[PDB]
């Protein structure tokens, strides 16, 4: 469970690092499918 | 912010002594224009109560 300004996202793991955007979410948040693989939001 | 030769850029460079690190002219422009969307999270309870 992760709360953003565009809403709250369920099913993703929050990470402190910053990468390039792959799938745009909104309000400065993007998501990607990364490595035992899972969805991450950053 | 060093000696530029007598040039003031304070009105256009961000002001550290304030949040969001934005210029005074940018502050004024942001104040003049009014938006109907203050935020983007309006819950069911907010509309049900009012
Ligand atoms: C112009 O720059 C000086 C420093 O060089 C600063 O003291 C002054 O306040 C600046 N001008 C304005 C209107 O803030």
């Amino acid at each position: 469970v992760f709360q953003t300004r565009a809403g709250c996202l369920i099913g993703a793991e929050h990470v402190n690092n910053s990468y390039e955007c792959d799938i745009p979410i909104g309000a400065g948040i993007c998501a990607s499918y990364q490595t035992s693989q899972s969805i991450i939001a950053y | 912010i060093k000696d530029f030769g007598g040039f003031n850029f304070s009105q256009i460079l961000p002001d550290p002594s304030k949040p969001s690190k934005r210029s005074p002219i940018e502050d004024l422009l942001f104040n003049k224009v009014t938006l109907a969307d203050a935020g983007f999270i309006k819950q069911y309870g907010d509309c049900l109560g009012d």
